[PDB]
DNA sequence: CTCAAGTACTTACGCCTGGTCATT
RNA sequence: AAAGACCAGGC
DNA sequence: TGAAAGTACTTGAGCTTAGACA
């Protein structure tokens, strides 16, 4: 805290949706302690077995028997940091990944899939401590969120219908951070979605709603919106020191 | 001297010195008291071609290389004037002879410049050459002495360091080539770079030759030497480019004659030479005129001075 | 070009003119004034394989209050001054009785010339200055206050009146580019006036050391 | 900054040499160039020189010697 | 400009100069391999680096549902409306702001800059 | 606890630094032993030493862990079994129609050039360790032991993954030209992508790690000391589990 | 669609943020405008801004119209992701609502968005409030350290503890700092015309007397020629006055610092006395002229009856006296003023009185009190001043002036011109680049090595219709040459731009590498500028070649060394050290010419100056059409090499101001002349740190309390 | 140094009046005779404060100069400020 | 006998409140 | 209950 | 995981040159 250098205490694009940016300590440790956001969730980790066979199952290549000629126009798989081979087709792949994950069938939802499109490599991370939160998925412009999830969801009680099912059922997706990189999201569904003079049509995912990127100490403030920044801290910090 | 007299002496062996801006009363003993034992080692760097040859001369020490193998030789000769055995040792560096060789370098300069072209100019050169071939060769010492003085060869033994090992000498020969391959910066881009065109430049430089205008030269200061390496046939040549050059526009402009041309011509190389300094520089200023002529031509108006 | 290095021997020597009248030396008012042009032709266009060889271009110069002093002006030709230019130069002060020298230096000075130079303190006292240091009036600078050199007696007066010891002063050091353009040793001081936004007038008192 | 440069000492008798010292943490080598070298310079052989140094020299040394 | 690789040891070639037939020759240096020189040049330096960066794109990139994408500008090729546009995405590249178009649709792959 | 993400290429770039672009991989394996070992891989600035660098961008330089300062790159490629530049060059350079890149690692093929065999390269690597070992052998043999365990050891550890080594350094390498070339941005560190949180489970088991690692040492010595009788052993009283509580 | 084209001195990316920023800031502006416009009277945050008690104008804008651009460091909000601000908006997207402006105001509310980029900003003024902190908390301490023993003895001559003269008198005049106030001269930049119809007293006209002044005093003035003698000696006196403000204060700055305020007080004695205007006055204008003199000599802040203590005592008081005797001029008097006798009496009283009580008191802690004084506003200074042409201000600056930093973050130094380059924007040109440092890789599009045996072969297809002829005069054609050839290709937009020619760059490569270099070039008519360089070699033997290879450096390698030296070490115009040179028109007041025209007033010439990325003064000032006069440098170590100790002293003066005063705060002379002269006085830079505090001649106890303690004792 | 030939300003300043008041009011809380008639005061602030009005202070400030000489100055010789 | 080129070496940071903790 | 360490917090 | 600026130490380079006038 002692250090003097600034840019890692300032408030970075990447902590959206996952770290509070109103929430913290005031001296010496500003920016350096930092709260959670109410949907961030932290990777608790997995073994890449079952990603790697299914890689292996995949077609794919083996780093043992790539010709160094062939790999230029190939795409690599990273899978943890681990160079596993490369890929031929990362569109299909890509999708197939997804596919799988949205279904839940080999690769559990907190697992990561990142495509590089430019530097053409594709990374994979199962390792615990990254940070994530839940998005919906937009299938061109329409929500996977219908009318019949709320409805189950209104029902929540003695169904045994659940936040778990409703991840099961591909239509919301944990994003972390170095995933957020390749997605584009959504404010809301009912203002960005419909069809207006044309800024994006590409749109992969929705926030469930932009509130959630306060944390628990800043999310009790009422119309955190039309406070300047600084008193919005304020009040985070001050939330703690609240009797009752 | 004193660096390495200091140096010696603070490592033991008793070292001293001949020259230094001292003065024959203040060297008088240092020499003499070298010979009577008093002193036992003293260093110069060409003092000691004369002062009493003595007898038991231990050994003879070159920190830097000589200026040739005819020095080199009468420095070791200063030594064996007995039966002692006197292992006479020459440090050498690439770093040595480069410096010996730019101040050779100088040193014929002057000397050519307040002289002509003798056989000496070329001489000091490749003796210093040859000094360093002899100190780069692989062979017998005593062979490569022979073979500088013309002398029979001798296949001497235990008497220079190719006949003490087969491949440790070799190895240290191979070594040196390995050694080093090819605001700080700049003296070392200048040494560097004038070292090594000076290899370029090689022996005997020479080569000034300036010939004197024949005998009818149209040119205004014909006879000067303000640009380098300008020698009048150049110059001449270049005059020639020029009154083509203002033929042709007298052609395409349909001006009096071309008797007048003559004369315009020696002007404009007359003020051509001004301007410039440099051969390369006048040539560019020449074809560059030309070429405003040329395009004055082009357009059709006289080409007005 | 030879133009610039023309220029730039005029300018040095309107520069060295100016130090000698501001060290209280007799220089007369057209010295002080010389245009290009008419430096140019008196002392010949060209230096380079020219007249003007950076020889006769010495300045001799005698102080108002007496003529026996004098002063003089060294240009030496080579880019660097070593031993032999120096003794030779000393050898001309000892044969026209002068003691204060100057030594205008194109690049710098061997060391054994600058150990020659602190050799002989009380017989003749040799100030090194570079070609690129004079180029310029440094005392004509906005931020280089009037500075004036004190006699003895105005040094024991000012003592006297504030009760100071010479150590009490502020000090400015010898080596300090005013302090060298006015020739000046360890001990004098010297009288600075500068404006000010509070007073409108300060005076500031240097040791020289 | 003067007296660093005399590698040899004179004037006086003594005409022995002067070894060079360094600090290898809290310990003195008296490095002898060539005279036995790197002999530990234990801090009763330097207060043994210490000791013999006169009032004047140590004045001059710039420590008052009372 | 480029370099080329021995024959041989399948090493690194290196210029060596010919003295008799003044021509150009590249020989490696860890054996006796040597090979005749086509294109006579050796070292190329492009200060202003004025590489097209055409060659640098990927044709791929079109996949990216983050880049922004116009009707208003066709492609050349097989003049399909929809194209992908993007800056110079690159560092050092001097001063230029000016947009590099990819052509959308599956095996055209097209690049062009307006 | 905020950390780097592990086993993730990262190039960054120091203002005052003798490194103009320094790559690097912070690895550990599995998460099953060994905190992490991180390898740079940078390149130097901008000048040289008189027979060396004086051109457009300059020799790629490796820094191995436990080795007391900077090795060529060429050199680990070479002690990887790669002998022949273009096996290297394919390693690092994917697509040879790039002649940029190439003349960017022009100037590092030229420093290895006169090591040309694996074993020379490893006496290379191993004269720089931590201590020299006495005799060549030894030497080698440290060296590579150090580039098979405790050189980038999530690429792999055992034997035959060299092959895979030399991939992922021929890629990190392509990583820090790329970045050299501008091709691309160098690493933001505040990018939370490239941040792990060590939760309360990595937490603990960074600490039980160790401490169980005591107890088996603690043990180790009880057994030793209770062995030289040679008359029997057991373990009730071999475990202290006052440590690990 | 690349129309946009760079303002010099700018790239394509930095003046497409000016222009976006510009078009924004308007923006803003212009709603704040509006909202504050609509205001009624019984609004309160009207209320509160114009009573000036708490709030801005800009935070009734913020409330109502728009909260405004949204900055990180300075700039617009970085691109966290693959050059794109947040995952919502599309990659490049350089838009207002992308970047961070924020639309919407407080009452409205802020979109996700723009709350986010809000909160990016609010952390930034909360991370430099954190920061507000340790180094300034160090510079206080560090600054007083070094002041605390400054003290006005009972001579009133500014001491240190070992009785060392820092100043003869406090701020040079012996005054305190808290009974000095703002006045104006009142004859500093009027015209000569007007100086001379406000302060004549023309008594000639003798109607107007009859109406200012009394009957009976009228014919005592007309009559006695000693009047006039003596009120036109005053006359005389107060030009000479005029004279010396216009030497000590260019630029005609009037307002000025002085003990009692001569108007307001001339204004209380004409209420206290019940003076009517319209009346004429009984005071004597001789009686002014000899109050005024009488009273300039009980106004003593040098005691002594010495010459040289005339001298001081005059120099200490001159600004003042010149003051005074401007606003008690005769014709002042008699017109404005129009004083009785009783008044006037007791005006003089009064500024005796006032003065007498605005000098300083023996042993007032002057030191500590600077110090203290100085270090305050840097409570107050931007930590992280982001505000080209980038100089570092506030506490950075601070900093960099206190330590005397030998390398400066921004090293900048201003240049005038003297004669047409002032004006003429062309000859400003030539000087900048004349100035301005490049190297050959600065004007070069691309080199290129080729091996040509021939010649004439000229395997570049373009060259052989013109380096025929430089090949076809005698000898310079074949033989003794080496076959590689080094060609090299000019950026025409380069080479240009610093009106650089072929045989310019020619000559300087024939001074670096000397005759044996061939040297060959195209003409301005070609289209492509090109440049052919070769080795020429001048051993005519060439057999065995003499075993040249232990270090021949062959011609390949030796030509790329030879072409990275051309590239990085030509220079072939301007002077090293300096990297860039920025040219403008400065609409500033301080950076203008100022000249006393024919009529004496004070006008501002707007003329070109220069300002330099990197220092070096020594050679600037040595340049042709430089001003040697008013070129300064913001660096003080290199003033300190270049033009002494005073000008340090008074260029570390006027650092410490712009400094302090950017942000608009006001420091009182003193102080910043204390801390000035307390760094230049030992003869060196002794910079505010524990090198250099502890190395003046000062009692151990008093080192060992500042940042060395044992040490120092160890030493002692 | 003598009583003429002083160099000082006659002001007294408010570090020499506030030493002054503060010796002189300890002085007569510690029973010291006072110059000045005092009605009905008890505190020896204010009586020190009236005798120093009424320039009655027995007491003569010792003034050091630099260069370690000293001036003489009763409290009367001094004018108060205020 | 330098001096520029390196390597160690040293810095610091306003006051106030409270809690816990392992060792003594 | 002294002397340290760490943490959190106020201005 | 980043991270800073000035100063006190060492060390190790690095240089044409010989006769006969006071
Ligand atoms: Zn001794
Ligand atoms: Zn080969
Ligand atoms: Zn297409």
């Amino acid at each position: 805290r002692d250090g003097k250098l600034a840019k890692p205490r300032q408030l970075h694009n990447t902590l959206w949706g996952m770290v509070c940016p109103a929430e913290t300590p005031e001296g010496h440790a500003v920016g350096l302690v930092k709260n959670l956001a109410l949907m961030a969730y932290i990777s608790v980790g997995s073994q890449p077995s079952p990603i790697l066979e299914f890689l292996e199952e995949w077609s794919m290549e083996n780093l043992e028997e790539i010709s160094p000629a062939a790999i230029a126009d190939a795409t690599k798989i990273f899978v943890n940091g681990c160079w596993v081979g490369i890929h031929k087709d990362p569109e299909q792949l890509m999708n197939t990944l997804r596919k799988l994950r949205r279904q839940m069938d080999i690769i559990v939802s907190e697992v990561s899939m990142i495509r590089d499109i430019r530097e053409r490599e594709i990374r994979i991370y199962t390792d615990a401590g990254r940070i994530c939160r839940p998005l919906l998925i937009v299938e061109k412009q329409k929500l996977l969120l219908k009318k019949r999830h709320i409805d189950q969801l209104k029902e929540r009680e003695y169904n045994n219908y659940s936040w778990q099912d409703l991840v099961a059922s591909g239509v919301v997706e944990y994003i972390d951070t170095l995933e957020e990189e390749t997605v584009m999201l959504a404010m809301t569904p009912d203002d960005l979605q419909e069809k207006e003079v044309a800024y994006c049509s590409t749109y992969t995912h929705c926030e469930i709603h932009p509130s959630m990127i306060l944390g628990v100490c800043a999310s009790i403030i009422p119309f955190p919106d039309h406070n300047q920044s600084p008193r919005n801290t304020y009040q985070s910090a001050m939330g703690k020191q609240a009797m009752g | 001297c004193e660096q390495l007299a200091i140096e010696l002496s603070c490592r033991g062996v008793n070292a001293k010195a001949y020259h230094a801006g001292l003065k024959a009363s203040e060297r008088t003993l240092v020499q003499n008291d070298w010979m009577e034992e008093k002193v036992p080692v003293i260093v110069a760097t060409i003092s000691f071609g004369m002062g009493v040859d003595k007898a038991n001369v231990r050994f003879v020490a070159h920190w830097n290389i000589a200026k040739s193998m005819a020095g080199y030789y009468q420095e070791s000769g200063r030594a064996g004037r007995d039966g002692k055995p006197s292992w006479c040792r020459l440090y050498y560096s690439r770093n040595d002879r480069d410096q010996v060789s730019f101040l050779i370098r100088k040193e014929v300069a002057k000397l050519q410049e307040k002289r002509g072209n003798k056989a000496s100019d070329k001489a000091t050169i490749m003796a210093f050459d040859a000094l360093v071939t002899f100190c780069e060769e692989l062979g017998c010492r005593h062979a490569a002495i022979a073979k500088y003085f013309g002398d029979a060869l001798p296949a001497c033994a235990k008497g220079c360091d190719h006949c003490q090992n087969p491949t440790a000498v070799r190895r240290r020969l191979e070594a040196l080539e390995r050694s080093s391959s090819w605001e700080a910066h700049k003296r070392e881009w200048n040494l560097f770079y004038q070292k090594q065109m000076q290899l370029r430049k090689g022996k005997d430089p020479k080569i000034e030759e300036f010939v004197p205008p024949d005998e009818n030269c149209p040119l205004k200061e014909a006879s000067s030497r303000r640009i380098p390496r300008l020698t009048v046939k150049a110059r001449e040549h270049c005059l020639r480019l020029l009154e083509e050059a203002l033929s042709s526009n007298r052609q395409s402009t349909r001006t009096a004659d071309e008797a007048d041309l003559r004369a315009k011509a020696v002007e404009l190389e007359h003020e051509t030479f001004r301007n410039a300094k440099v051969a390369n520089l006048y040539k560019a200023s020449v074809l560059k005129k030309v070429a405003d002529i040329h395009r004055a031509s082009k357009d059709g108006q006289p080409y007005d001075m | 070009d030879d133009e610039e290095e023309t220029y730039r021997l005029w300018k040095i020597r309107k520069t060295i003119m100016q130090l000698c009248h501001d060290r209280g030396y007799l220089v007369t008012q057209d010295e002080l004034d010389q245009t290009l042009e008419e430096f140019k032709a008196q002392f010949g266009d060209k230096p380079s394989e020219g007249r003007p060889r950076r020889t006769d271009l010495t300045v001799l110069v005698a102080h108002n209050d007496d003529p026996t002093d004098q002063m003089f002006v060294f240009f030496p030709e080579e880019p660097k001054v070593g031993i032999k230019t120096i003794k030779v130069y000393c050898q001309r002060m000892q044969e026209e009785n002068i003691t204060r020298a100057l030594i205008v230096v194109q690049q710098g000075m061997t060391p054994s010339a600058k150990q020659s130079l602190v050799d002989m303190a009380p017989k003749y006292i040799l100030e090194q200055f570079l070609q690129q240091e004079l180029l310029i009036n440094i005392t004509e600078h906005e931020l280089v206050p009037e500075h004036v050199v004190m006699t003895k007696e105005e040094v024991t007066e000012l003592l006297a009146r504030y009760k100071l010891r010479e150590n009490q002063l502020p000090r400015i050091q010898a080596g300090d580019p005013v302090a060298r353009y006015f020739g000046i040793k360890r001990g004098q001081v010297v009288k600075i006036i500068r404006p000010s936004e509070t007073a409108g007038r300060y005076i500031t008192y240097r040791l020289v050391q | 900054d003067l007296c660093k440069g005399k590698n040899i000492c004179e004037h006086g008798g003594c005409g022995r040499y002067q070894p060079r010292i360094r600090r290898s943490g809290l310990e003195l080598y008296a490095e002898w160039k060539h005279v036995e070298k790197k002999i530990l310079l234990s801090p009763e052989r330097v207060h043994e020189i210490f000791k013999r140094i006169s009032d004047e020299e140590c004045f001059v040394l710039g420590m008052e010697p009372r | 400009v480029g370099i080329r690789f021995c024959q041989e040891c399948n090493n690194m070639l290196y210029p060596k100069e010919d003295k008799e037939n003044r021509i150009l020759l590249y020989a490696c240096r860890n054996c006796d391999y040597q090979q005749e020189a086509d294109n006579s040049c050796i070292y190329v330096n492009k200060i202003t680096h004025e590489v097209d960066e055409l060659t640098q794109i990927i044709a791929d990139v079109s996949q990216d549902p983050t880049l922004p994408r116009t009707e208003d500008h066709p492609c050349q090729k097989c003049g399909h409306k929809e194209a992908v546009f993007f800056q110079s995405h690159s560092a050092r590249a001097e001063d230029a702001m000016r947009l590099y178009y990819v052509c959308t649709a599956p095996h055209c792959g097209h690049r062009w800059t307006e | 606890q905020e950390k780097m993400a592990t086993n993730t290429v990262y190039v960054f770039a120091k203002k005052d630094s003798k490194y103009a672009y320094t790559g690097e991989c912070r690895s550990c394996l599995e998460n099953s032993s060994r905190p992490t070992s991180t390898i740079w891989v940078s390149m130097l600035a901008r000048g040289g030493q008189g027979a060396k660098k004086s051109a457009i961008g300059q020799r790629i330089v490796a820094t191995l862990p436990y080795i007391k300062q900077e090795v060529p790159i060429i050199i680990v490629f070479r002690a990887l079994g790669f002998v022949s530049d273009r096996d290297i060059l394919e390693h690092i350079i994917y697509d040879f129609e790039d002649p940029e890149m190439m003349e960017m690692v022009k100037p590092s093929l030229d420093e290895a050039f006169v090591i040309q065999e694996q074993n020379v390269a490893l006496n290379f690597i191993g004269s720089r360790g931590a201590k020299p070992g006495v005799t060549k052998e030894k030497r080698i043999k440290y060296a590579k032991e150090v580039l098979q365990k405790e050189m980038l050891p999530h690429v792999g550890v055992s034997d035959f993954c060299e092959t895979k080594k030399a991939y992922f350094l021929g890629y990190m390498v392509h990583r820090l030209l790329l970045a050299a070339l501008g091709r691309r941005e160098l690493d933001d560190r505040d990018h939370y992508g490239n941040k792990r949180l060590d939760l309360a489970g990595p937490l603990l088991a960074f600490l039980f790690r160790g401490m169980f690692k005591n107890l088996l040492k603690e043990v180790r010595i009880y057994a030793q000391k209770f062995i030289d009788r040679g008359k029997d052993f057991n373990l009730e009283l071999a475990i202290k589990t006052r440590i690990i509580s | 669609n690349n129309e946009l084209e760079p303002t010099p001195g700018n790239t394509l990316r930095q003046t497409f943020e000016n222009q976006v920023n510009r078009i924004l800031n308007d923006a803003r502006d212009k709603t704040g405008s509006s909202a504050q416009k609509s205001l009624s009277e019984y609004n309160n945050f009207k209320s509160m801004v114009v009573s000036g008690a708490k709030g801005s104008k800009i935070n009734i804008s913020q409330v109502i119209a728009v909260v405004g651009q949204q900055n990180v460091e300075g700039k617009r909000i970085p691109f966290g992701f693959k050059h794109r601000t947040l995952p919502h908006f599309i990659k490049d997207d350089y838009g207002p609502e992308s970047r961070g402006f924020v639309e919407n105001s407080y009452l409205a509310g802020l979109t996700p968005t723009e709350f986010f980029f809000h909160a990016m900003g609010g952390r930034e003024g909360l991370i430099d409030t954190a920061v507000k902190t340790a180094e300034t908390g160090y510079i206080q301490r560090r600054l007083i350290k070094s002041m605390e023993s400054v003290m006005v003895k009972y001579d009133a001559t500014v001491r240190n503890s070992i009785n060392q003269v820092v100043q003869l008198r406090y701020g040079e005049d012996g005054l305190a700092g808290e009974s000095v106030e703002f006045q104006n001269l009142a004859t500093l930049k009027p015209s000569n015309k007007a100086f001379e119809k406000k302060f004549r007293f023309d008594y000639t006209n003798e109607r107007a007397l009859r109406r200012t002044l009394q009957e009976d005093l009228v014919k005592d003035v007309l009559s006695n020629a000693h009047i006039q003698n003596e009120l036109e000696r005053e006359f005389e006196r107060m030009r000479e006055d005029r004279e010396v403000l216009r030497v000590i204060f260019p630029t005609g700055d009037s307002k000025v610092v002085l003990p009692c305020n001569l108007l307001r007080m001339i204004w209380n004695a004409q209420k206290i006395f019940h003076i009517n205007p319209r009346l004429p006055s009984d005071l004597h204008p001789i009686k002014v002229v000899e109050g005024v003199k009488e009273l300039s000599k009980k106004l003593v802040i040098v005691n002594g009856d010495d010459p040289l203590s005339r001298q001081a005592q005059e120099n200490a008081t001159l600004l003042f006296n010149i003051h005074l005797r401007s606003t008690l001029c005769s014709r002042r008097m008699a017109e404005e003023f129009r004083l009785s006798g009783e008044a006037f009496d007791w005006l003089l009283g009064e500024i005796e009185s006032k003065f007498n009580q605005a000098i300083a008191h023996p042993g007032e802690m002057v030191g500590a009190l600077a110090a203290q004084s100085l270090g305050e506003p840097a409570t107050q200074m931007t930590l992280n001043t982001f505000h080209a042409k980038n100089v570092t201000l506030g506490v950075p600056r601070l900093k960099e002036l206190i330590n005397i930093s030998k390398k400066p973050k921004t090293p900048s130094l201003t240049v005038f011109l003297l004669g047409q380059s002032a004006r003429d924007a062309e000859r400003a040109k030539d000087i900048l680049c004349r100035l301005e440092h490049t190297t050959l890789r600065k004007v070069t599009a691309n080199t290129a090595i080729y091996y040509d045996p021939n010649p004439q072969s000229t395997v570049v297809a373009e060259d052989q219709e013109w380096v025929n002829v430089y090949y076809e005069m005698p000898d310079f054609d074949v033989a003794r040459i080496s076959p590689w050839l080094l060609r090299v290709e000019l950026d025409r937009k380069h080479m240009t731009d610093r009106k650089l020619t072929m045989e310019q760059i020619a000559e300087k490569i024939n001074a670096g590498f000397g005759d044996d270099l061939n040297c060959i070039f195209n003409d301005d008519n070609a289209e492509k500028l090109v440049l052919r360089i070769r080795i020429m070699n001048s051993d005519e033997n060439k057999m065995q070649e003499e075993e040249e290879v232990v270090d021949k450096m062959d011609d390949d390698v030796f030509l790329r060394c030879i072409e990275s030296n051309m590239l990085t070490d030509m220079t072939l115009q301007g002077i090293e050290q300096i990297s860039k040179v920025y040219m403008h028109l400065p609409q500033t007041d301080n950076k203008k010419k100022i000249i006393i025209t024919e009529d004496g007033e004070f006008k501002a010439l707007q003329e070109w100056i220069l300002e330099t990325d990197g220092v070096s003064l020594m050679r600037v000032l040595s340049e042709k059409d430089v001003d040697p006069v008013r070129t300064t440098s913001n660096d003080i170590v290199e003033i300190f090499t270049v033009l002494g100790i005073e000008a340090v002293r008074k260029a570390l003066e006027r650092e410490l101001y712009h400094v302090i005063s950017f942000d608009g705060s006001y420091v009182n002379y003193r102080h910043l002349a204390l801390l000035c002269d307390t760094m230049t006085c030992r003869g060196h830079l002794m910079a505010i740190t524990r090198h250099g505090v502890n190395r003046q001649d000062t009692g151990p106890l008093m080192k060992c309390s500042f940042e060395e303690t044992v040490d120092v004792l160890m030493e002692a | 140094q003598a009583n003429q030939k002083r160099i000082t300003t006659p002001y007294m300043t408010k570090y020499e009046r506030a030493r002054v008041l503060g010796t002189r009011a300890l002085q007569i809380a510690m029973c010291a005779p006072v110059m000045v008639e005092l009605e009905g005061e008890t505190d020896p602030l204010l009586i020190a404060m009236k005798e120093l009005k009424a320039r009655k202070i027995p007491i003569i400030i010792r003034r050091y100069l630099p260069d370690g000489s000293y001036e003489d100055w009763g409290v009367d010789e001094l004018i108060i400020t205020d």
